[PDB]
């Protein structure tokens, strides 16, 4: 998954 | 493509006496779900209120729901399009959403918005994964980390510009210059972490997010992305568990209602439920379904408090 900056 | 933010209908703080002054003794308290709730009742009452709708706006990226932070922050640039604190975070929002060409004109937004950096507009200025604006994005920011490297917010741009064309391994050096030069900046620590995880670097992401989570032990979207470097790590149970912390934290209780609430939790639901798949328990699923965060309290040990 992508993770939020 | 919605621009009315969809205020939440269950809000006390519509009679609160001070709500600005509420809000920022919440966030003090690390509590992003009530401060975002005291700044929504300000943005009712008082809507050109510009520092409201900023704080709304951040408060809310911090609580894990990019899509009413846009909104919020939009509202916020309308009346002041010269708030660079506003640029910044609509270019971090953006990111996030994959609205890369958006995200660059934000970062152009806040550069030539500052007084120190203006000047760099004048100036006259593929094999990269981003578009064309993606080059002058560079040229800009790196003539302005000539004139003035220590500023880490040059630094902290770098690391989203570089994001933007999936160049993980250069925006984590950009935020490691960034937390050295400010390290006490929970976002930043945020912004590194999510940068190595998205690096295929979990192990060095939860670091640097148990960095930010000393700082902000309220900051929902880092036990969100705690989660996904377990997921990515395949340690299913530690990111159920982490997931159900960052939903229990995000409610806080204050028992949303409203649409924009339904929609902004699902995502976090969403990792629930995968997680829940490839732990092979799909008799837990259902209740992931209906947001029902009782049976994952009990699972996961979290009774107490999230
Ligand atoms: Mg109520």
């Amino acid at each position: 998954y992508q993770s939020k900056l | 493509m919605e621009t009315n933010y969809p205020f939440e209908p269950n809000n006390p703080y519509m009679y609160h006496d001070k709500p600005m002054e509420e809000g920022i003794a919440m966030l003090q308290l690390a509590n992003m779900a009530e401060a975002a709730l005291a700044f929504e009742a300000v943005c009712q009452k008082e809507p050109e209120n510009v520092e409201a709708w900023r704080r709304l706006g951040t408060t809310q990226a911090e609580n894990e729901k990019d899509c009413l932070a846009i909104i919020a922050l939009n509202h916020a640039r309308m009346l002041d399009p010269k708030d660079i604190a506003v640029h910044a975070a609509l270019a971090v929002s953006h990111t996030n959403e994959h609205n890369v060409g958006a995200a660059l004109q934000s970062l152009r937004s806040w550069l030539l918005s500052q007084p120190q950096y203006e000047h760099l507009g004048l100036v006259d200025l593929y094999f990269f994964a981003a578009p064309s604006e993606y080059r002058d994005c560079c040229t800009l920011l790196y003539a302005a980390v000539e004139m003035n490297p220590n500023d880490p917010q040059l630094h902290a741009s770098l690391g989203v510009l570089h994001n933007l064309s999936h160049r993980f391994d250069e925006a984590a050096k950009n935020f490691r210059r960034a937390v050295e030069l400010r390290p006490d900046d929970a976002h930043t620590w945020n912004k590194l972490g999510a940068t190595l995880a998205n690096g295929n670097r979990p192990q060095e992401a939860l670091e640097a997010y148990n960095r930010a989570l000393d700082i902000n032990p309220g900051y929902v979207r880092v036990m969100y992305n705690m989660a996904v470097s377990y997921s990515n790590m395949a340690q299913y149970p530690l990111a159920a568990k982490h997931i159900t912390r960052a939903i229990a934290l995000q409610a806080g209780g204050t028992n949303p209602q409203g649409e924009g609430s339904r929609i902004a939790t699902r995502g976090l639901w969403d990792l629930l439920r995968m997680t829940l798949n490839l732990m092979d328990r799909s008799d837990l699923v259902e209740a992931s379904w209906q947001q029902d965060l009782t049976p994952f309290l009990k699972e996961f040990g979290l009774e107490d408090m999230a």
